[PDB]
């Protein structure tokens, strides 16, 4: 597990006395997908 | 084609091009001097087109059975359909 | 050019400039002469006159004339009646259009605009 | 007819001008808040160069490239592409990790054979650190990162606002941590694996940044090219406007002669 996705995973858990904000729920929440893809050829493109 | 249709033979007729009917009407009736409709075609161009085209029918079980069946073909100037013709 | 066609029976050539002309000519004679006159101005035996001069342009089982006949087409609208009833009448045509000739492109001969019968 | 068909015509380039008036607009206010964000993320930049730079730096590669999956943000899709394809020129088997579906297509075409990361869902949200993270994973475990000796990701620089250079940057792998001329200076721990951490956390630092300068630069290029646009519309919409004028003059003086020669007889 990389340090930088160490440390995400870390601020994920982190957006939860409370004083909660939309760009700290967009920062811990994304649709994105990543594509493999090889020669081309594509493996599907698993969320991300 | 009428003769075929009577007869109960089944045909079709091509009338191809009506436009040039259309002025060759047109000429005939502007040196009689009738009075020219719109587009220099008298209003009994329509009434010209109207029996020529509805000569053509699928007579009656009892009337035989030959049917005439048309297919005009009308060129269009531009592709103006608003045109009189 | 009947002369060469028929009697003398060699394949000629022909050539005219411009057979708008011809029917400019005629529109011009047909009101003095007395006739109504059709849409667009045009004497009404343009649909006879026409037809007259494209089939005396024709080639016979005698000689065999490649003509070559000139539209000036009136205001560049192909629709105006005169262009249009020559159109019917010529085997190829090479339409050539203005627009193209601003394009630049000399010879200015439209080239969604050409057709002839032996395209096949 | 002439006049109606002019007059449709005319109507479709009006609908067209409005649509590209609209868009040049919300654009606008899209773009202001992409602004924003991308100054607090080069000030958090900017703070990890002044490491990179006092430490000095001394570096296959790694390509890395930043679009929008967007279209229509003018011209950066394929000013872009031009650029990396001058550089794939430079280094012929160097694998090309996209980041947005407009650099993919540019690329994919000029060479099937790189494309073996692609990314999307990029370009509809503003870049946050959670992508950027993933991302990051995503290239260490993936592409092997490390295994390129040179790294280099493309974006766009947001020149002026209302212009828009490409620009690239390399990336600094962990072989180059540990042998940057400075880097004692700093007191590195063996305890902590820094090179291999702090590799890892400006691979994603950086890679945010970049992500972040871009979309400036996207959402800013789609406001100019649909200025542009409404301006483009313009002209067809006068030069239509001057079709129907004559069209409508002509309509009426040709009516009119059918009803003189009418009267005549």
């Amino acid at each position: 597990i990389s340090y930088a996705a160490y440390l995400n995973v870390a601020a994920q858990a982190i957006r939860s006395t409370e004083l909660q904000t939309a760009s700290v729920l967009n920062r811990s929440q994304t649709d994105a997908f990543y594509t493999q893809y090889k020669n081309a050829s594509e493996p599907t493109p698993i969320t991300k | 084609g009428e003769w075929f249709r009577d007869n109960g033979k089944h045909a079709l007729i091509v009338y191809d091009d009506l436009s040039k009917q259309a002025v060759a009407y047109r000429q005939l009736s502007l040196l009689l001097r009738r009075p020219p409709g719109r587009e220099a075609y008298p209003g009994d161009v329509f009434y010209l087109h109207s029996r020529l085209l509805e000569r053509a029918a699928k007579l009656s079980e009892k009337e035989g059975s030959g049917s005439l069946t048309a297919l005009p073909v009308i060129e269009t100037q531009g592709g103006d359909v608003s045109a009189y013709i | 050019a009947e002369y060469f066609r028929d009697e003398e029976g060699q394949d000629v050539l022909l050539f005219i400039d411009n057979i708008f002309r011809f029917t400019q000519a005629g529109s011009e004679v047909s009101a003095l002469l007395g006739r109504i006159p059709s849409a667009v101005g045009y004497q009404p035996t343009l649909a006879t006159d026409m037809g007259l001069l494209q089939e005396r342009i024709t080639t016979t089982k005698k000689g065999s004339v490649t003509s070559v006949q000139a539209v000036y087409v009136p205001a560049d609208d192909l629709t105006d009646p005169a262009p249009a009833t020559t159109f019917a009448h010529l085997d190829a045509t090479t339409v050539l259009s203005r627009g193209i000739s601003e394009l630049g492109i000399y010879p200015a001969v439209d080239p969604l605009d050409s057709k002839s019968r032996l395209l096949d | 007819a002439t006049l109606k068909e002019v007059e449709m015509r005319l109507k479709s380039i009006k609908n067209i001008e409005k649509i590209t008036k609209t868009m040049k607009i919300v654009a606008s206010t899209r773009l202001s808040k992409a602004e924003k964000a991308k100054i607090s993320a080069k000030k958090m930049d900017e703070a990890e160069q002044l490491f990179y730079k006092n430490a000095e730096t001394k570096n296959k590669e790694l390509i890395v490239a930043i679009t929008s999956d967007k279209g229509l943000c003018g011209s950066i899709h394929s000013q872009l592409a031009k650029a990396v394809r001058r550089h794939l020129n430079d280094q012929p088997n160097a694998d090309i990790v996209t980041i947005g579906d407009k650099i993919k297509m540019q690329l994919l075409r000029t060479h099937p054979n790189n494309i073996k990361l692609s990314i999307n869902g990029i370009g509809k949200d503003a870049p946050t650190f959670q992508e950027s993270a993933l991302i990051a994973d995503k290239l260490l475990s993936v592409m092997k990162a490390g295994t390129y000796p040179k790294i280099s990701i493309f974006y766009n620089d947001p020149v002026s606002s209302l212009s828009f250079e490409p620009s690239e940057k390399p990336i600094f792998n962990a072989k180059t941590i540990e042998q940057s001329p400075s880097f004692g200076k700093f007191e590195i721990d063996t305890d902590a694996n820094v090179p291999r951490d702090l590799f890892e956390y400006t691979l994603a630092n950086q890679m945010l940044t970049a992500m972040a300068q871009g979309y400036a630069a996207e959402i800013s290029a789609r406001r100019n090219a649909m200025d542009n646009a409404s301006k483009n519309a313009g002209d067809m919409i006068n030069r239509y406007s001057i079709l129907y004028n004559r069209t409508r003059q002509a309509v009426i003086t040709n009516e009119l002669v059918d009803i003189i020669t009418g009267a005549s007889s």
